[PDB]
C-alpha cells in the first residue's frame, strides 16, 4: 500500500527513493530507466521494488473520515 | 504511424461504453425500463367477483421514483446498506384506477413492496459517479457491480444457459429412440413440450397432456393437409429412399379408417387429459389441442392450419432424413443451440409470480368487505394493498438471497440460481460475474456436455472453468461477447416478403423441397427461388442499419434451408467486415478512433464492424491476421487474444504453456490474495484476506490493462534462482529466504467479521 | 460459385419471362398473378429511390414500367424507384384459375381465367 | 513437414474425387484418416528424432529423461520440435461447425492444419487455431481423470 | 484483524499453474549469490518444468528481467508480448547473458556453482490455503448425540 | 479392453458389448477356402442375394415375386439353392406364411402365393421379407477373415454361439474361442470358464500396463467357480 | 442501356376478386396445359371466407355404383374446401397490346378435397343406438350463400381500362 | 419427504457406512504436508 | 403399392371385389381400378 523501506532480496533502503522517484518523472522528465539509475538503484533485485510498486496509499486515504 | 498491429484498439473501444457486468447491467435495465410494463399489461384488472362493478386496473409502474417528484428518491447507499445488513433496494410506484362509493378514483404512488436494485444499473445511485463521488459514498470506483445486497450480503445471479427453446433438436440412439423435442414458450400462455418418436419403423406424436401417443398420417389430417399424396411431399419430397421409410406411416391412417379432417379431429378429441370447466365435445377438444396445446408458440387463430401442419411435417423430414442417416442429428451441446439466460429474464420470471400471487391475495380480500354488512359504508379498497405488500418484498428478498426459485405458476423449481460474490480478490469479483452455470448439473454422464466445443472460439474463454466435479459444467465468457437482445420478429417477417420470399400459403406443397424455404425462428415462412441474394440483400439492410444488428441470417446448404433468428441468449462476437480480398477498416478510421471521434458503434453504423451469431459463423469464412485475408475471406479477427476471458488473461504468454496448466491458474489466480478495493478497510466482511505490500507484474498483459488488474494486484515480484536446492524442494515444495519475509515479502493479514444483534424479545 | 449459377439461372428466367409475357398477349381471359411488395412508393408525391429505399391501396395507372435491357435482362421501375424481376416462385403443379365474388344479391362466382406463371418484383437493395 | 503437408495434399486431391483404394475394415473417409493419421504421426518421429540427437550433453531436459526424473523424450520434443497432433478421442478435432473444424479454415477441408496438427513448439508458442486444438484435448483428459 | 508471515506449508503460485508449498526458509547467508551480490527469494525445482511444459514461465522471467533492466514493463499477452530475441538484445547490452543464466556462487560452501543458474524475477502470488487454518487434531471432545461418536 | 472390460467379467454379464469370437480354420492356406466357409458361419439375409422383391396383382392370384441370381452365389461361395431358401423363408415364421403356398420359377425366382384385409398383411409381409435370414446363424452380427502374423488365417466371428460356430465344417472345435465367459460355461463347463476368467483379464489388464502377479487372478477365477 | 418499355399499369380496386388454388389436379398432361374441371355448383361463406366448388365426376368409367349408393347416399359429386386467407401484393396480370394490367388479387384459396358424406354417415350411424374455437363455431353456424357460376366473362377485360384511362 | 427409519440406514450417510464401517475417530490430527530429507523414511 | 387415386390422392388400398376379381379402391372416394394385371419394383 506504501512503498517498502528495504528491497526484499539485499535490505538496501529504498523507501527514501519513491518520493524522489516521482520528482524524477513528474518534473525534469525521464524515462523511467533513467530515472532509476540516477537515484542508484544498480541491482534489478532493487529496481523492481519501485518500479512495479502500486501506491495504494493514495487511494486508501480518500476514504478515511473526514475528521 | 499506423498499420495492421492497430485494429486491437477497437477492444478498448469495445469495453468502454459496454463493459464487462453488461450481461447483467442490461438485463436489469431492460427489466425495469420495459418488462415492468409488460408484466403490469399482462394482467392489469382485478375483478370482483361479488358485485361485479367494483373493478380495479393498474395504469403504470415506475421503481424508485414519485410522479410528483422531480427527483428521485433518497436511497440508502450501498455500503451503508452491507454494514447495516439492509438490502439495498427501491420502492416500487404504482399508480392505480379503482372504484370508490359511486365514482372512480384514479390514486397516483401507491407503493407495493420494494425492488432490490442491481449495483451500477440505472437506478443505483452510482450510476455516472465521477470517482470523487465514490469515496463520498465509500463505493470502490473498480468494482464491478452487477450484483445485489440482499440483508447485507451481497449476491450475484449467474448467467443460465438453457438449450434452445422453441427450436427443433433431433436426437438418436441405438434401439431407435428417435425423439425430437421443440420446447414450446409463450411465456405462460402455454409451456409446452412435444415429442415425435418412431415405434416400430412407425412415426408417432407424444404429448404430455395426452394419453397415448397418436400416429403422425391422423395429425396432418387434423391440421389442413389431408390430401394424402401432398404428406408424402411434405416429408419425402421427389427422394424415393425416403418415400420407403414413411409408406408405413400412410396405411395406418386406413387402418384406423380416418379420412377426413372431422374424423381427424375426433380421434385426438378423446386422447386428453385435464377435461375440466367447458364441458366441450371431442371435436371441441381436438380442434383446440392443435390450437394451443402441442406446439404452443404457433398458435393459431383461424381456420387455416397451414404452417403449423408445415411445421409437423418439417419435424417428421427431419425424422426421416435420420432414419435413413443415423448422422443427421443435432449436437445438444454446440453453442448455436444455447441460449444464455441473464438476471432481466429470471427477475421477470420471479416478480410476475409475485404478482400474480399479490393479484390472487387481493382479489380473496377485496370481496371479503363486499359480502359482509355495512352495504352503505363503503371503503376504499387501497387500505389493504400493504396487507400484502410484504409480500413483494419479501419474496423477492428471499428468493435472491436463498437463490431458491420456487415458482408455483411456471412450474420450475431451479435451485443454485445466485451466489455469494467472491471477495477473496479482484479477481474474484470479476470472476464471478461472466460466470455461466448449466443444466447438467443433476444427472451424469461420460464426455458430453463436459468437452469443449470448437464453436466457443471467441464466445467462451477456453481455459477459465473448475477442475474437479464441475470441469466443463461451469464456463465463462469472453471479452468482445455480447449477448443479444430479444426483439421483434413481425417487422422482419414483413421485410421477408418485400424482400422475395412468397409466403406458405401461396405455394405448393409438392414443389415445396425443390427451392430454400426461409425459417423466421425456425417457423418455415416462405421459399425463395434465389437464396444467396436474398442472404446478401440482408447483411445490407444491417449493415446499413436498417434491420437491427443481433438479427442473424445463415444459409445452410444440406438443409437447403436459409435461417433468420432474432430472439434474444444468443452470444455475439463482432468481426471486422472483409469485401474483396480487403480489410474494410482502413487506417483512416483507426486514425479517427485514437483522436477522440468515431468511436465502436460507429464502426457498426458506418458498416466497417459487424456482430456474429455462432451459427451465422457457418455462413462466413474467417481470417486471423490482415496477412492472411485471400479473396473468398469475408471477416477478420478484431483480436485473437480475445479467446481467452477475464481471468485467464493473467497468465503471462499462454501460447507457450501446455492446455491443463492455463486452467489451474485460472482457479488459482482467484484464490491468491493482494487488494481488494479501495473501501477495503471501510468494510466489514465474513473473511477478507490482504496482502501488505502488493506489487504489480513486470511482466503483464493487455487483457489485465483493460480489466485494471495492474492498479489492484494481488502478487509480488520475486527474485527466483530456478535450480535444484536443500532437498526442501522436492515434488512442488519450494524453498524461501528468511530475509525477504522478515522485510515483508509475501507478508498477508486477515480479517474476520463477528456480529451479535441485540435482540429485544415479546416478553 | 453458386452465385454464378443463380446469376445464369437468373439469365435463364429472363428469357423465359419475355417468352411468356409476350405469348401471353391477346390471349383473351389467361391470367398471371405476379408478387409486387406490399408497400409502394407514394404517387400524389414521388417518394425519391433512397426514401423508398429506408422505411421499407386506391392508384389510377401507368404507375410503372416494365424495362427490357439491351444485354439480357429486364428491370421494372415503378414512379422512380428501381426494381429487379424474376420468374421467382416455383414451377407450379396446383391447376390455379381466377373466381370473382360478387356482394349480396348479384351473388355470382365469375370465372375469369387461367394463371400461367408467378413472377416477383423486389426492391434493389 | 512441408514433405507431408505435401503428400497430405496430393491425398485428399485423390479423395474429393472417388479414387482411393480401401483396407478391408474401412470405407474411403475412414481410410483417408488412417493415411493422413499414420503420416502425421510419423513426422513427429522425424523431426522428434532431429531434435533429441541434437541437443547437447548438459541439457537439463535431456538429464532429467536420461535419469528418470521428471520428463519423456516426447515432452522434450514438444517444447522444442514439432507437438503434433491433438488426438480428441481416438479421432482426430471433431467438426465443430457445418463441414469444417473451425470458421478460419475453408469448408470442407481435411488439410492436416485444420483438422488439429499443431505446428509450432511450445518455445515458438502455438498459433490462435493451433491453441484451441490443442485447447480441447487438453481438458478431454482433464476430464478423464475425474 | 490478524497478521501473518509466511510459515512452513503456506501455498504460493506463479501464474503458470504450478502451485507450491513452502518447504523450507534459509538464513540468506546460505542462499546463492551473484556477483552483484542478489539472492532469490524464492528457489524453484527444475523438476516442475518438464513434465509440466510451462515454457511460457521460461520466458517471463527473461521479459521480466530484461524489462527490470530497461526500466520497461514488458507484455506477455497471448499470442504475442514481447519477443525473446530483443528481451536478450536487452538482457546483452548491460551484461548478463543473453539467456537469463547467472553464474550464482553457493552461498553454503563459498565455491561457482558448476552450473548456469537461470535467474530473474518471476511475479508470484500467494494463496489463501494457509497451514495456520489446515492444523488441527483432536484427542477426545463433543460427541454427536445420536451416534455418540466424535 | 478399457475398465468396463473389467467390469463386464467381474460380474457375470450376459450381454456384453463386442462379443467377439475366435475361431480356427482347417484351411490356412486357400484364401478362397477361408471365404467358403466365411459364408458358411455368416448370416445372409435375403436382400444381398436378391435382385428385387415385387408383387403382381393378377385377377384372382396374388404373390410375392422375389428373383435372385447365382452370379452373387460364386463370387461368395455359398453353398446355397434356390430350394433351401425357399425352405429358410418358411423356416422363420415371425411372418404367419402358412407355408405350403411358395412355389419356385425355374432357376432364378422363387413366388410367395398369398391368399384369405388381404392387403394389409400383403404390405407388411412385403417389407418383412426381405431381411430374413436364409443361410448362417442368426446371432452372429458379422465376420472378418483376418491373416495372423505368422500369416494363419483365423477368422473373427463376431456373435454370440459358439457350439454353431466349432461344429461348422472348416473351422477346427478344439482351438476355438469366445470373449463371453458365461457363454464358455455353457458349452465347455465350469472348469473351462475358471480358466477363461483369468485369461481374459491377464489380457486385459496387459494391455494398459498393469503388471500384476499371475495369482491374484487365479484366485479371483477361483472365486467365481 | 434498355430497349423498350412495357406500360405497367393498375387496376381498381372495386371487385375483390379471388384466386383459386386446386391442390389435387395437375397443371400440365402431355406438355399442354390439363383442362379445367368443367361445370360446378359453388357456394360461399363471408365471415368465414370458406369456398366449396362442387365438381361432378364421370360415372361408367372407374366409378363403382354399390359403394357410394349403399353407405354415402349416393353421391355423384366432388366438394372442395378450402379457406380464402388474404396475402397482400398479389396482381393478376392479364397483357393486351403489350401493356400489363394489374389487378389487386384479394384472397388466396387452397382448394383441398373434402368428403361431406362421411359427416351425413357420422351423424346418421350413431342415432340407433342413441379463441380460434369461436372462429370454427361461427363458421358452421353461418348459412354458405350460394354463388350462381359464370364462365366466359369478357365485361372485366373492359372494366379495368375504363377506370385506367383518367 | 421425512426420514423413516429406513431412512436412517440407507445411503453413505446412513448406519451402515457411515457409522458402522466408517467413523470419525479420536486421537487424530490433519495438517498439510510438506518434504524433509533429513529424517528417516520410517 | 403407393399409387394414389385421382380425385382425393388418398392412398389406393386394393381389396377383394365381393370375392371375385381383385380391384384397387380408394376408401371414402368411389374411385376404382378392376382389371390391374399391375406390379412394382424394389431392388
Ligand atoms: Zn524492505
Ligand atoms: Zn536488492
Ligand atoms: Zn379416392
Amino acid at each position: 500500500m506504501i512503498v517498502p523501506v528495504r528491497c526484499f532480496s539485499c535490505g538496501k533502503v529504498v523507501g527514501d527513493k519513491w518520493e524522489s522517484y516521482l520528482n524524477l518523472l513528474q518534473e525534469d522528465e525521464l524515462d523511467e530507466g533513467t530515472a532509476l539509475s540516477r537515484l542508484g538503484l544498480k541491482r534489478y533485485c532493487c529496481r523492481r521494488m519501485i518500479l512495479t510498486h502500486v501506491d495504494l496509499i493514495e487511494k486508501f486515504l480518500r476514504y478515511n473520515p473526514l475528521e | 504511424i499506423n498499420t495492421a498491429q492497430d485494429k486491437w484498439h477497437l477492444l478498448p473501444a469495445f469495453l468502454k461504453v459496454k463493459g464487462l457486468v453488461k450481461q447483467h447491467l442490461d438485463s436489469f435495465n431492460y427489466f425495469v425500463d420495459t418488462d415492468l410494463k409488460k408484466i403490469i399489461k399482462a394482467n392489469q384488472l382485478i375483478l370482483s367477483d361479488v358485485d361485479p362493478e367494483f373493478y380495479l386496473k393498474y395504469v403504470d409502474i415506475r421503481v424508485g421514483k414519485k410522479s410528483s417528484s422531480s427527483t428521485k428518491d433518497y436511497l440508502t447507499p450501498p455500503h451503508e446498506c452491507r454494514l447495516r445488513d439492509m438490502t439495498y433496494s427501491a420502492p416500487i410506484y404504482v399508480d392505480i384506477e379503482y372504484t370508490r362509493g359511486r365514482n372512480i378514483i384514479m390514486h397516483k404512488d401507491v407503493e407495493i413492496g420494494r425492488m432490490p436494485i442491481m449495483l451500477r444499473s440505472n437506478k443505483c445511485i452510482l450510476y455516472d459517479a465521477d470517482e470523487s463521488k465514490m469515496a463520498k459514498l465509500n463505493e470502490c470506483p473498480l468494482d464491478p457491480g452487477g450484483y445485489f445486497i440482499v440483508n447485507g450480503t451481497e449476491k450475484v445471479i449467474l448467467v443460465q444457459e438453457q438449450l434452445s427453446k422453441n427450436r427443433i433438436i433431433v436426437e438418436a440412439d441405438e434401439k431407435k429412440g428417435i425423439v425430437q423435442a421443440s420446447v414450446t414458450s409463450s411465456t405462460h400462455e402455454r409451456k409446452s413440450k412435444t415429442y415425435v418418436i418412431t415405434k416400430n419403423g412407425k412415426i408417432y406424436l407424444k404429448h404430455n397432456s395426452i394419453a397415448e401417443e397418436i400416429p403422425i398420417a391422423i395429425v396432418l389430417k387434423a391440421c389442413g393437409i389431408l390430401s394424402d399424396l401432398e404428406i408424402m411431399q411434405l416429408v419425402c419430397g421427389n427422394d424415393s429412399s425416403y418415400q420407403d421409410i414413411f409408406a408405413v406411416n400412410l396405411e395406418e391412417s386406413s387402418k384406423l379408417d380416418i379420412y377426413t379432417q372431422q374424423q381427424a379431429l375426433e380421434y385426438i378429441g378423446a386422447k386428453v387429459k385435464t377435461m375440466r370447466r367447458q364441458k366441450l365435445t371431442i371435436l371441441q377438444e381436438g380442434i383446440e389441442a392443435i390450437a394451443t396445446t402441442v406446439i404452443a408458440h404457433l398458435t393459431v387463430e383461424a381456420l387455416d392450419f397451414r404452417e403449423k401442419a408445415l411445421y409437423i411435417a418439417m419435424m417428421t423430414r427431419r425424422v426421416v432424413m435420420a432414419m435413413y442417416n443415423p448422422k443427421m442429428i443435432d449436437d445438444r451441446d454446440y453453442v448455436g443451440n444455447k441460449r444464455l439466460e441473464l438476471a432481466g429474464q429470471l427477475i421477470s420470471l420471479l416478480f410476475e409470480d409475485l404478482f400474480k400471487k399479490f393479484n390472487n391475495d387481493f382479489k380473496l380480500s377485496i370481496d371479503k368487505v363486499l359480502k359482509k354488512p355495512n352495504r352503505a359504508m363503503e371503503y376504499d379498497a387501497l387500505l389493504s394493498i400493504n396487507v400484502h405488500s410484504n409480500n413483494i418484498t419479501s419474496g423477492l428478498n428471499r428468493a435472491i438471497s436463498t437463490g431458491n426459485w420456487s415458482l408455483k405458476r411456471f412450474k420450475m423449481e431451479r435451485a443454485g440460481v445466485t451466489h455469494v460474490l467472491s471477495r477473496l480478490s479482484y479477481i474474484s469479483a470479476l470472476g464471478m460475474m461472466t460466470r455461466i452455470s448449466s443444466q447438467f448439473e443433476k444427472s451424469r454422464k461420460v464426455s458430453g456436455p463436459r468437452a469443449l466445443q470448437p464453436s466457443q472460439f471467441g464466445m467462451l474463454c477456453t481455459a477459465d472453468t473448475p477442475e474437479g466435479e464441475a470441469c466443463g459444467l461451469v464456463k465463462n465468457l469472453a471479452l468482445m461477447t455480447h449477448i443479444t437482445t430479444d426483439d421483434e420478429e413481425e417487422p422482419i417477417k414483413k421485410l421477408c416478403y418485400v424482400l422475395g420470399v412468397e409466403d406458405i400459403t401461396l405455394i405448393d406443397s409438392a414443389s415445396l423441397h425443390l427451392n430454400y424455404g426461409v425459417y423466421l425462428n425456425g417457423t418455415l415462412i416462405g421459399s425463395i427461388r434465389f437464396p444467396t441474394k436474398f442472404v446478401t440483400q440482408f447483411r445490407h439492410l444491417r449493415r446499413t442499419g436498417k434491420v437491427s444488428e443481433f438479427i442473424s441470417i445463415y444459409s445452410n446448404s444440406h438443409q437447403m434451408a436459409v435461417h433468420i433468428a432474432t430472439d434474444g441468449g444468443r452470444i455475439c462476437r463482432p468481426l471486422i467486415i472483409v469485401s474483396d480480398g480487403q480489410s474494410r477498416v482502413k487506417d483512416i478510421h483507426l486514425r479517427k478512433l485514437l483522436d477522440g471521434e468515431l468511436d465502436f458503434d460507429d464502426f457498426l453504423k458506418l458498416g466497417l464492424v459487424e456482430y456474429l451469431d455462432v451459427n451465422e459463423e457457418n455462413d462466413s469464412y474467417i481470417a486471423l491476421y490482415e496477412k492472411d485475408i485471400v479473396p473468398s475471406m469475408t471477416h477478420l479477427e478484431i483480436e485473437p487474444f480475445t479467446i481467452l476471458g477475464a481471468v485467464a488473461g493473467l497468465i503471462p504468454y499462454p501460447h507457450h504453456n501446455q492446455s491443463p496448466r492455463n486452467t489451474y491458474q485460472c482457479a488459482m489466480g482467484k484464490q491468491a490474495i493482494g487488494a481488494i478495493a479501495y473501501n477495503q478497510f471501510k468494510r466489514i466482511d465474513t473473511l477478507l484476506y490482504l496482502m501488505t505490500y502488493p506489487q504489480q507484474p513486470m511482466v503483464k498483459t493487455k487483457t489485465i490493462e483493460l480489466i485494471d488488474y495492474d492498479k489492484l494486484p494481488a502478487g509480488q515480484n520475486a527474485t527466483v534462482a530456478v535450480m535444484s536446492y536443500s532437498g526442501y524442494d522436492i515434488e512442488d515444495a519450494l524453498v524461501l529466504n528468511k530475509s525477504s519475509i522478515d522485510r515483508g515479502f509475501g507478508r498477508c493479514e486477515t480479517r474476520r467479521k463477528t456480529t451479535t444483534v441485540l435482540k429485544r424479545y415479546a416478553n | 460459385k453458386e452465385a454464378a449459377a443463380e446469376l445464369e439461372l437468373l439469365n435463364a428466367d429472363h428469357q423465359h419471362i419475355l417468352r411468356k409475357l409476350k405469348k401471353m398477349n391477346n390471349k383473351p381471359e389467361r391470367f398471371m398473378v405476379f408478387q409486387l411488395p406490399t408497400r409502394l412508393p407514394a404517387f400524389e408525391r414521388p417518394a425519391v429511390k433512397e426514401e423508398k429505399e429506408d422505411m421499407e391501396r386506391e392508384l389510377a395507372g401507368k404507375v410503372g414500367s416494365i424495362r427490357v435491357h439491351k444485354s439480357g435482362k429486364l428491370s421494372v421501375k415503378i414512379g422512380n424507384v428501381v426494381m429487379d424481376i424474376g420468374k421467382g416462385a416455383e414451377t407450379t403443379f396446383l391447376q390455379d384459375v381466377i373466381a370473382l365474388s360478387i356482394a349480396d344479391d348479384a351473388s355470382s362466382a365469375e370465372l375469369l381465367g387461367r394463371v400461367d406463371g408467378k413472377i416477383v418484383v423486389t426492391p434493389q437493395i | 513437414v512441408e514433405i507431408a503437408y505435401h503428400k497430405c495434399d496430393e491425398l485428399i486431391t485423390l479423395f474429393n474425387k472417388g479414387e482411393l483404394e480401401t483396407q478391408p475394415g474401412c470405407n474411403e473417409e475412414q481410410t483417408l484418416e488412417a493415411k493422413i493419421g499414420g503420416l502425421l504421426s510419423k513426422v513427429r518421429e522425424e523431426v522428434g528424432d532431429v531434435c533429441i540427437n541434437e541437443l547437447d550433453n548438459w541439457n537439463a531436459p535431456l538429464i532429467m529423461a536420461t535419469c528418470g526424473s521428471k520428463g519423456s523424450t516426447l515432452n522434450v520434443s514438444q517444447m522444442v520440435a514439432v507437438v503434433g497432433q491433438q488426438i480428441i478421442s481416438g479421432n482426430r478435432v471433431p467438426d465443430g461447425f457445418q463441414d469444417r473444424s473451425l470458421p478460419h479454415f475453408p469448408k470442407n477441408s481435411k488439410t492436416p492444419q485444420s483438422k488439429g496438427f499443431v505446428r509450432n513448439s511450445f518455445f515458438s508458442g502455438l498459433s490462435p487455431p493451433e491453441f484451441l486444438f490443442h485447447a480441447i484435448s487438453g481438458r478431454e483428459g482433464l476430464v478423464d481423470t475425474a | 484483524r490478524q497478521n501473518r508471515r509466511p510459515e512452513l506449508g503456506d501455498k504460493f503460485s506463479s501464474r503458470h499453474g504450478q502451485k507450491g508449498v513452502c518447504g523450507i526458509i534459509v538464513k540468506q547467508e546460505d542462499m546463492p549469490f551473484n556477483d552483484q551480490g542478489i539472492v532469490p527469494d524464492i528457489i524453484m525445482n527444475p523438476h516442475g518444468f518438464p513434465s509440466r511444459m510451462t515454457v511460457g514461465k521460461m520466458i517471463e522471467l527473461i521479459s521480466g528481467k530484461a524489462g527490470v533492466l530497461n526500466g520497461t514493463l514488458e507484455y506477455g499477452t497471448c499470442f504475442g508480448g514481447s519477443k525473446l530475441e530483443d528481451m536478450s538484445k536487452i538482457l546483452v547490452d548491460q551484461g548478463f547473458n543473453y539467456s537469463g543464466k547467472d553464474m550464482l556462487y553457493s552461498g553454503i560452501t563459498g565455491e561457482c556453482l558448476q552450473a548456469y543458474i537461470f535467474f530473474g524475477p518471476i511475479y508470484y502470488q500467494k494463496l489463501k490455503h494457509m497451514v495456520l487454518d489446515k492444523m488441527h487434531a483432536r484427542a477426545r471432545g463433543p460427541r454427536a448425540v445420536l451416534t455418540r461418536q466424535p | 479392453l478399457g475398465v468396463p472390460r473389467i467390469k463386464e467379467i467381474i460380474n457375470a454379464s450376459k450381454v456384453i458389448s463386442t462379443p467377439i469370437i475366435n475361431a480356427v480354420l482347417v484351411n490356412d492356406n486357400d484364401e478362397r477356402a477361408a471365404r467358403v466357409v466365411k459364408g458358411r458361419v455368416e448370416k445372409t439375409l435375403l436382400s444381398d442375394v436378391a435382385f428385387y422383391v415385387q408383387d403382381v396383382y393378377k385377377d384372382n392370384l396374388s404373390f410375392i415375386q422375389v428373383r435372385i441370381d447365382l452370379g452373387t452365389i460364386d463370387k461368395l461361395q455359398l453353398e446355397l439353392t434356390i430350394e433351401d431358401i425357399a425352405v429358410a423363408i418358411t423356416r422363420a415364421s415371425k411372418l404367419k406364411i402358412q407355408a405350403s403356398d411358395v412355389n419356385i420359377i425355374g432357376k432364378d425366382r422363387i413366388a410367395i402365393n398369398v391368399f384369405p384385409d388381404v392387403f394389409y398383411r400383403m404390405q407388411q409381409l412385403r417389407r418383412a421379407l426381405p431381411d430374413v435370414v436364409v443361410k448362417g446363424l442368426p446371432d452372429i452380427s458379422r465376420a472378418v477373415i483376418n491373416i495372423r502374423d505368422d500369416g494363419k488365417r483365423e477368422l473373427l466371428v463376431e456373435g454370440y454361439g459358439l457350439r454353431d460356430v466349432m461344429c461348422t465344417d472348416g473351422v477346427i472345435g478344439s482351438r476355438t474361442t469366445t470373449n463371453h465367459v458365461l457363454e464358455v460355461f455353457s458349452v465347455l463347463g465350469i472348469e473351462a470358464a475358471r480358466y477363461s476368467i483369468i485369461r481374459e483379464i491377464n489380457y486385459t489388464m496387459s494391455n494398459h500396463g498393469m503388471s500384476v502377479d499371475p495369482r491374484h487372478i487365479q484366485l479371483l477365477g477361483d472365486v467365481m467357480t | 442501356p434498355v430497349i423498350e418499355e412495357f406500360p405497367l399499369k393498375i387496376s381498381g380496386e372495386e371487385e375483390s376478386l379471388h384466386v383459386f388454388q386446386y391442390a389435387n389436379r395437375p397443371r400440365l398432361v402431355g406438355r399442354k396445359p390439363a383442362e379445367h374441371p368443367f361445370i360446378s355448383a359453388a357456394r360461399y361463406k363471408p365471415k368465414s371466407h370458406l369456398w366449396e366448388i362442387d365438381i361432378p365426376l364421370d360415372e361408367q368409367a372407374f366409378y363403382n355404383k354399390d359403394k357410394a349408393e349403399s353407405e354415402w347416399n349416393g353421391v355423384n359429386v366432388q366438394t372442395l374446401k378450402g379457406v380464402g386467407v388474404e396475402n397482400n401484393g398479389q396482381y393478376a396480370a392479364f397483357v393486351k397490346d403489350m401493356q400489363v394490367y394489374l389487378v389487386p388479387i384479394e384472397r388466396v384459396a387452397q382448394l383441398k378435397p373434402f368428403f361431406k358424406y362421411i359427416d351425413d354417415a357420422n351423424v346418421t350411424r350413431k342415432q340407433e343406438d342413441a379463441g380460434s374455437l369461436l372462429a370454427h363455431k361461427v363458421a358452421d353456424e353461418e348459412a354458405n350463400i350460394e354463388l350462381t357460376w359464370a364462365e366466359g366473362t369478357f365485361e372485366q377485360f373492359k372494366d379495368t381500362i375504363v377506370k385506367e384511362a383518367e | 419427504p421425512i426420514r423413516g427409519f429406513c431412512q436412517r440406514l440407507k445411503g453413505k450417510q446412513g448406519r451402515f457406512r457411515g457409522n458402522l464401517s466408517g467413523k470419525r475417530v479420536d486421537f487424530s490430527g490433519r495438517t498439510v504436508i510438506s518434504p524433509d530429507p533429513n529424517l528417516s523414511i520410517d | 403399392m403407393l399409387s394414389f387415386c385421382p380425385s382425393c390422392n388418398n392412398m389406393l388400398l386394393i381389396t377383394s371385389g365381393d370375392s371375385g376379381v381383385y380391384t384397387l379402391a380408394c376408401r371414402s372416394c368411389p374411385y376404382e381400378f378392376p382389371i390391374e394385371g399391375i406390379e412394382i419394383y424394389d431392388r
